[PDB]
């Protein structure tokens, strides 16, 4: 049981959710038709399994496109929360004028899906920080669900403004506005960025003609591997809360980087062996992360690992022992045995093993600082402001968002080196 | 007459109990059907002439629970002895002892209530709680509390699995373990400790299998426990008493944390080539490499030792092995206990499981000892606890669940009181 | 211009860190073996090794019983 | 820029590692140095005379 | 009662021991199965009524080791008595005695530790180390050192194979041999030397086979050793004592390097045509062409001689052969030993191996003698050592492995001290 509800947001979040449901259907043996050929699905007369997946957005072209592609019959025709105007890359648009009139349609449907279960252990949001809709609308949904349900655990698979270029000109504004309302009411922010995702699909995988469905498939395989330890048996099982405890020692430093494995070349997929020491090499390799922040330029406040496949436990023991042994000061030493380990008992579709590494570390603080830097630049010199200020927002909130980001990062950095 | 109850609370204890019962049936001759083609201590009567165990598998996370209820061993357990929660304790002590413990405690108490009503001659309890997780820490602590406030007079032998010396399957292990030690003191009348490193070394370089796994580990623990309970199950030459165990291995109610050992652990490939004499096995008996836990034999001065002989054992080889071990200087005892040896002979050889690495041999011995070395495990747990408590880590996970902050420290110096006494009792005069 | 100079300096910093880790772990493991061997030394050196065979109580038994005989 | 901290750390750890190498040498020398029952049979010797 | 331990260290000793045990089983009636369809000295008890030898095959290079562990004789040896290294000693003494020796020495000491604990009545050791290679030189030296510093009281008979007089399978033989001689003095209480030229001549023009090979050589050495150990294995007429061997063949602890000989070595093709009388065999006994080592019988003045008679031997032919050899001038003894003859009769004929060139005959005799001729082998080794040491050759191979340079010279004049004493003891008065 121990339910999940899959609310989406923005065209990004919509595509990622579509492909994630594709992956979970293809894993649980669910067709695009919705049969078997409940921890994620719901029973429906006629022998159907409907995903309790809500797609909300301020534009329907995304809605139409996600309906059009394969696996579209999964989502039932009520959870398509239709927006007609579009926030148009404006946090004020996506959070105040259209938020405060979409909140409650979403409230009725989320109460729908929440009473549909018995025990809703955790939520599920995938959205953006830069798009007006995604950012504002999504952090507003987060605030609302965290207002009524204080006992659940919040979780966002969040895409941030890209380093080399900003996807939309107001990426800094929307991103700081999203994090300022993310810190207190979002319990686990898995930080992803389109550029690092590009890097991981490019470097070791031969992919020369990539596509957004491809990156969605990658991050959705990761998104399935993070929790696949829940719905399946295992010698040493976990959940969202053992993970949350072993990951956050403080309610603030709870933003996590994620990676999934294995991922190698296909033409070279035969020449290499395939073992668990090789899995450790694969992801404790710096380049295998899904965030534009090499974690070995910082420190690991703690890190959790979740296995998939049936091998021994001698493995995971020597695993985190060996890795702590050499990359010790790459972690933080003020906390004992900062690596947590669990095992899911089932391997992936067609392959032998899977591994998911999640990390509560202090290298995303530079991501936060680069966001705040771009923000402050466009902010003092007043770049792209009337779009936010002529729609019932003031820059007092912008100042406080920027300063709050800076406060978060100041704790991140001092907790990097705090020792006793 | 003698009946013994076993709780398998947590995810560690529940798998240890799965292996315990999977070995108990094959030893007593019970097939997994509940059908059998003495057993007084473990197996009850159902009015149709077949057996249902007197044990309860309790755990917050229901995964291993449906594993056992739809596996192959469904026909043994009673549906009344398998209760599941829909959540966990998040590896913190407060969620398993304060929040989610209270609605499972009364159900478990009613089940064991009626189960102690069911059997006539209860003699002892066995709590199986790997303290590393929130359930095996807090819910097991609360279970032991209630067991001791209801029953009290009856002995309790806890096979608690501490957070391992440096390896760990969780980071917040140091908190939810020191807090369980408090209840572990009073309630667990005698506590046979477990850790992971030593059984890993044993399974790797003793049975020559190159990946040791948890199923093998739990099978091996079940074999040790079979050597433990054979004396009451089957008839022996000089039968020992489990209440004699307490009166001989608890010199003071302050020193009752005890460790164990087993011989022989050998593959068939070296069993065919070894002699394995009665005197020879008594050497690997106190071998420090054979040690089952993270304790050093020369760290502790032995205060009490019980030897469990099973198979074709003649008493005089036992008596001469005692002489040779007491002669050679490599072992020593506490001065106040001039004779701290108690032996028990049993004419039942160890039974064999199909599909096990373990080898059938004539003679088996199991050591269980109250010494003063365990204080090192105590201080080593205190290491991680202080290293985490000095910096505020995971404190919110504990206080946001009905727990005050001072319990961390009170449990820390509680286990420090054990460390103090364990070195104050074992000195010269 | 200076950004690539910083890049090269940070490649040097990465090498330097990596090194410091190698040597720190060597130091740890060496010390652990050294402590192991030193404790082996302190327990192997007996507290009655100077008198490799003395047993003075039975030497007294020896002398008194010799006088007796 | 900020490298001299890790350089002096390397010098410290290298002096300490070679210093524990000296330690190890000392301990192996002392092991080689230390490298350089009859009571009951004497009771048996007493039995005959008594 | 009498048990004897054999180390086969190196690549020479390990093959000599392969042949030793392959002959021992066929002699005692043991099949290679470990099954047998007395043996007290060599064969132990496994509790299933079958035998595992009391010997260890040790070698840095693991090639012959996996040869024996996946050959046809796997069922005999215990997996505890076969330890392998992953490297060699590069034929230099320092890599086998200083660098790679130290991590194998304690394992071998623990194995023989427990093995001497296993057998009850140990009586002697037999070290089998062809010193030509780095292992058989340095690791064998260190093994003998540890054997003598732990055991001490017990006799050690070394069948060391020196670098051959002028032939050589290695060039750096002169270094790593003189250095082993140092430890060979104190530790190897009695050292029966071996070289290659004489057994080559024997196998070529004595058994008439035209290519002698190492398997035949090791089989022949095993036959000699069978004639040696028959006295303790099987019952004889006048049984001899292996501690009498020392007290009669070691006139001074400075002269204990001894040589050997065997008769008859004859093919069946001349055994059918020869009479081979008891008196006749005693002539080829001291025949200088029959000599087993590079020693000249008229070079040394015999100080002690032990004769090993086996088969259908009546004592008076023995006594009259002693008379005739002491009468004729071609032999002579030292003046200080007026009678330096010790004989041992045995009623067990030599057993036959299928597939051997060796012929079955009624009477066999084995000579083992402490004389003063061995000093020529000593000086001949010193030849090559000085010729290499005078020019700096391979010195780096030794000093780059924890070795100082002066040990070369200290070992050179160490063996020179033997050469000196061996001529100072055997003069007139
Ligand atoms: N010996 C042994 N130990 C086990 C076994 N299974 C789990 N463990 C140990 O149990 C520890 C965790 O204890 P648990 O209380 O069972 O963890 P949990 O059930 O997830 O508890 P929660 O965190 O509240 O969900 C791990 O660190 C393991 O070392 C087993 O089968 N045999
Ligand atoms: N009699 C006899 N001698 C042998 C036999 N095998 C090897 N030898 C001798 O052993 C000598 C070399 O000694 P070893 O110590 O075994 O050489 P090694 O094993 O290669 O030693 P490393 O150089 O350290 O690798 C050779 O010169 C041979 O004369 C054998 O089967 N019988
Ligand atoms: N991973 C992923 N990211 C996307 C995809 N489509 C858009 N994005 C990212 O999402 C951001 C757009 O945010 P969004 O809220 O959807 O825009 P809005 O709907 O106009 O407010 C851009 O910065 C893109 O980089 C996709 O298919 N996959
Ligand atoms: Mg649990
Ligand atoms: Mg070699």
């Amino acid at each position: 049981m121990r339910e999940i509800v899959h609310i989406q947001g923005g065209q990004c979040g919509n595509q990622i959710g579509a492909k994630f449901w594709e992956v979970i259907s293809d894993e649980h043996g669910i067709d695009p038709t919705g049969t078997y050929h409940n921890v994620y699905y719901n029973e429906a007369t006629g022998g159907r399994y409907v995903p309790r997946a809500i797609l909300m957005d301020l534009e329907p072209g995304t809605m139409d496109s996600v309906r059009a592609g394969p696996f579209g019959q999964l989502f039932r025709p009520d959870n398509f929360v239709f927006g007609q105007t579009g926030a148009g890359n404006n946090w004020a648009k996506g959070h105040y004028t259209e938020g405060a009139e979409l909140i409650d349609s979403v409230l009725d449907v989320v109460r729908k899906e929440a009473e549909g279960c018995d025990c809703l252990q955790g939520f599920q949001i995938t959205h953006s920080l830069g798009g007006g809709t995604g950012s504002g609308m999504g952090t507003l949904l987060i605030s609302k669900v965290r207002e009524e349900y204080p006992d659940r655990i919040m979780e966002t698979f969040s895409v941030v403004p890209s380093p080399k270029v900003s996807d939309t000109v107001v990426e800094p504004y929307n991103a700081t506005l999203s994090v300022h309302q993310l810190v207190e009411n979002a319990d686990e922010c898995m930080v992803i960025d389109n550029e690092a995702l590009y890097d991981i699909c490019f470097r070791t995988l031969k992919l020369t003609t990539p596509t957004y469905g491809d990156l969605n498939h990658l991050v959705s395989a990761a998104m399935s591997g993070v929790t696949c330890c829940l719905r399946f048996p295992g010698q040493l099982n976990s959940d969202l809360r053992k993970l949350a405890v072993n990951l956050i020692p403080f309610p603030r430093l709870h933003f996590f980087m994620i990676g999934f494995a294995p991922l190698t070349s296909r033409g070279s997929q035969q020449y290499r062996a395939l073992t668990v020491p090789e899995l450790t090499q694969q992801m404790f390799d710096a380049k295998n992360m899904m965030c534009a922040a090499d974690p070995r330029h910082g420190r690991y406040l703690t890190a959790s690992a979740l296995f998939r496949g049936r091998m021994s436990t001698k493995e995971v023991d020597e695993q985190m022992l060996n890795v702590q042994n050499k990359n010790s000061s790459y972690f933080v030493e003020w906390i004992p045995n900062n690596i947590k380990s669990s095992i899911c008992d089932i391997p992936p579709k067609g392959l032998k093993m899977a591994v998911t590494f999640v990390g509560n570390s202090t290298a995303i603080q530079e991501m936060f600082k680069r966001v705040a830097e771009q923000f402050t630049a466009m902010f003092r010199r007043k770049a792209f402001l009337h779009w936010y200020t002529g729609e019932g927002m003031d820059e007092m909130e912008f100042t406080e968002a920027e300063s709050n980001m800076n406060d978060l990062v100041s704790e991140y950095q001092q907790y990097q080196d705090a020792t006793a | 007459m003698r009946e013994v109850i076993s709780i398998h609370v947590g995810q560690g204890g529940i798998q240890v109990g799965n292996a315990c019962w999977e070995l108990f049936c094959l030893e007593h001759g019970i097939q997994p059907d509940g059908q059998m083609p003495a057993f007084n201590t473990f197996f009850s009567e159902t009015g149709a002439g077949k057996h249902v165990p007197r044990a309860v598998f309790l755990d917050l996370e229901p995964t291993v629970i449906d594993e056992v209820r739809t596996g192959t061993y469904r026909q043994l357990f009673h549906p009344e002895q398998l209760i599941s929660g829909k959540e966990d304790a998040a590896n913190n002590f407060a969620r398993g002892h304060y929040t989610i413990g209270k609605e499972i405690v009364d159900l478990c108490l009613d089940r064991i209530r009626k189960l102690a009503d069911n059997c006539t001659g209860l003699q002892g309890f066995l709590v199986f709680n790997s303290v590393g997780g929130g359930t095996g820490s807090g819910l097991g602590s609360l279970l032991l509390e209630r067991l001791s406030v209801d029953y009290g007079k009856k002995s309790k032998l806890g096979f608690t699995i501490y957070p391992s010396p440096q390896v760990s399957t969780a980071v917040v292990e140091p908190y939810n373990s020191i807090l369980s030690t408090h209840s572990l003191l009073e309630h667990t009348d005698v506590a046979v400790m477990l850790d992971n490193e030593a059984i890993y070394d044993i399974c790797r370089r003793n049975l020559d299998i190159e990946r040791p796994t948890y199923t093998n580990l739990n099978r091996l623990i079940a074999q040790v426990i079979s050597s433990l309970t054979a004396s009451l199950r089957f008839d022996g030459a000089l039968n020992v008493d489990i209440t004699e165990f307490q009166t001989n291995l608890v010199p003071y109610p302050r020193i009752h944390f005890m460790l164990s050992s087993y011989a022989p652990i050998i593959s068939a490939e070296k069993a065919y080539h070894e002699q394995l004499s009665v005197a020879e096995i008594t050497n690997s008996a106190f071998e420090p490499a054979n040690m089952m836990a993270k304790c050093d034999p020369r760290h502790g001065k032995y205060m009490a030792c019980s030897m469990m002989y099973r198979g074709d054992v003649v008493p005089k080889d036992v008596n001469a092995s005692i002489a040779t071990i007491k002669t050679k200087r490599t072992i020593q005892f506490v001065d106040w206990c001039p004779t701290g040896f108690k032996v028990g002979i049993n004419y039942q050889p160890p039974t064999v499981v199909p599909g096990g690495d373990l080898a059938k041999v004539m003679r088996a011995v199991c050591m269980i000892s109250n010494s003063t070395a365990i204080a090192e495990v105590f201080s080593r747990l205190d290491h991680k606890f202080d290293l985490m408590y000095a910096k505020r880590a995971f404190v919110h996970w504990y206080v946001g669940e009905g727990m005050e902050e001072g319990e961390f420290s009170e449990a820390r110096e509680d286990l420090a009181a054990l460390e103090k006494d364990y070195e104050e009792v074992g000195i010269e005069t | 211009q200076g950004s690539l100079v910083s890049w090269s300096g940070d490649i040097k910093d990465e090498n330097y860190w990596r090194r410091k880790f190698d040597e720190a772990r060597h130091a740890t493991k060496n010390k652990k073996s050294q402590l192991l061997q030193l404790q082996d030394k302190l327990n192997e050196v007996s507290d009655a090794k100077f008198g490799a065979v003395e047993e003075s109580p039975l030497m007294r038994q020896i002398r008194i019983l010799e006088n007796r005989l | 820029e900020l490298k001299q901290k890790i350089e002096v750390e390397r010098r410290q750890q290298m002096e300490i590692e070679k210093h524990v190498v000296d330690f190890q040498k000392k301990i192996i020398e002392k092991r080689s140095n230390i490298g350089g029952k009859q009571i009951k049979i004497l009771e048996n010797r007493l039995d005959k005379a008594n």
